[PDB]
């Protein structure tokens, strides 16, 4: 197959300007999620730290249809710079610079377990024997 | 052994000793390294083939008397010596007048 | 003279009350881990 | 001499190291760790 | 049912939770009168693969044989032998030693590990 037999040349370029800054958007495949499910997205810099160095909040389905938090990555061209290499119609690859690296997780939905209320105070008589029905109380 | 003439070179022109720093026939080691170094006692002995029970030595003592320090440097053959008298020396030797 | 000793041991609920008689939200014991803490005991307290 | 093909001295000689011994306090000295920490 | 037969049912240290791979845990469907597996901190529940759940009291094996990759051979210091064979590899260069850890071994006896390329295997004799 031409994955054994093919051999192509294309020209590179580094174009020293973009009209938007790129970065990336990183999953785990352990979770192998289907982008065809995101029928939409919303993304947004996190409200905890409540600007460039917000974590981001990913909204797709809806609010809570689906939902991550990004966090960035300590470093990224701390001693070497990542690109982006895309092919274009002409054949030549264009090489695009990554600005960032952050981390997306996936997130529980609605649950809520205070551990405040009394848990604090419940776990101090615990004797590891039940858990469920605080959970029915609030 | 020409190493040694350059040594000798170095009375009146020059050759580091961090030349032979810089040769690396000799390095400088810590513990740690010397927890997986094969050291060895002698030179000439341990080259021996005939009876090598081991011959992965890594590394050679320069002088078995470099363990010495400056008190104890001083008394000759001190292994056909009491141990402790060396001590006792070590300190008196610092005790004595001069 | 079997191939090994084991001993394999069961709680006694004999048949009555001992069947949530009175709820008391509180689960007397889960067997899983009453199986446990005899064994905690079994090893730790008994001289034989 | 140096042919760079074989060591002529297989018997290197025993007081040869003190020659390297004497290079060692030529150059290094006795104390000089205690400049260092120093010095730096 | 004889004694000449072992006990390696090949247990079942942990399963994680599809919903956050936290652990599972045992629990009865007294209803079922089945074994089944449940994660806490959610309702994802599955059922259970074997009757055996726990072991106790162990070290009763030969863990000196396991746990050591041969790159050991590497060493210098440590000795070859002039044994052959590499229970594989028809060549010497046996690397041996005790077992040498905590149990240290009461067990003096040489544990031989081949150094030739292509076999990396850990015998003893
Ligand atoms: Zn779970
Ligand atoms: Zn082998």
């Amino acid at each position: 197959g031409p994955s054994s037999q093919n051999v192509t040349e294309y020209v590179v370029r580094v174009p020293k300007n973009t009209t938007k800054k790129y970065n990336i958007m990183a999953f785990n495949a352990a979770d192998k999620v289907n982008f065809a499910t995101w029928n939409q997205a919303r993304l947004e810099r996190d409200l905890s730290n409540k600007p460039e160095d917000q974590p981001w909040l990913l909204r797709v389905n809806g609010k809570s249809g689906r939902k991550f938090k990004g966090i960035k990555k300590g470093g990224v061209t701390e001693n070497t710079s990542y690109y982006i290499f895309t092919q274009c119609p002409d054949g030549a690859f264009e090489a695009f610079p990554v600005h960032n690296w952050y981390n997306f997780t996936p997130l529980a939905r609605h649950r809520t377990l205070t551990a405040e209320e009394a848990e604090e105070e419940w776990e101090r008589r615990n004797k590891v024997l039940n858990h469920f029905s605080i959970m029915q109380q609030r | 052994k020409r190493h040694i003439d350059q040594l000798k070179e170095r009375e009146y022109n020059n050759y580091s000793w961090q030349d032979l720093v810089a040769s690396g026939v000799v390095e400088y080691i810590d513990t740690l390294e010397e927890e997986t170094v094969m050291l060895a006692m002698t030179p000439d002995d341990l080259q021996e083939k005939e009876v090598a029970y081991c011959s992965t030595y890594t590394h050679c003592e320069i002088h078995p008397s470099m363990i010495l320090g400056v008190c104890a440097s001083i008394i000759p053959f001190p292994d056909h010596n009491q141990s402790p008298r060396n001590t006792y020396q070590s300190a008196m030797g610092k005790q004595a007048m001069g | 003279n079997a191939e090994k000793l084991v001993l394999r041991i069961r709680i006694m609920n004999s048949d009555e009350n001992k069947m949530q008689e009175e709820e008391e939200v509180v689960d007397k014991m889960d067997d899983d881990v009453f199986l446990r803490c005899i064994e905690s005991n079994m090893l730790t307290d008994m001289t034989l | 001499y140096d042919e760079d093909d074989d060591e002529i001295t297989p018997d290197l000689w025993q007081e040869a190291c003190w020659i390297v011994i004497s290079s060692y306090f030529d150059e290094k000295g006795l104390v000089r760790q205690q400049l260092d920490s120093f010095d730096e | 049912m004889e004694p000449d037969g072992t006990y390696e049912p090949g247990f079942v240290g942990i399963r994680f939770c599809q919903e956050c791979n936290n652990m599972l845990y045992p629990k009865e469907d007294k209803e079922n009168r089945i074994l089944l597996y449940a994660c806490r901190n959610c309702d994802y529940q599955q059922e259970a693969d074997n009757s055996c759940i726990y072991v106790n009291k162990i070290t009763h094996e030969v863990d000196e044989l396991t746990q050591i990759i041969a790159d050991v051979s590497q060493d210098p210091t440590l000795p070859r032998t002039e044994d052959h064979p590499c229970q594989k590899c028809g060549h010497k260069e046996a690397v041996f030693f005790q077992s040498h850890s905590a149990r240290a071994e009461d067990a003096m006896r040489l544990y031989y590990v081949c150094t030739a390329p292509h076999c990396g295997h850990r015998w003893t004799e």
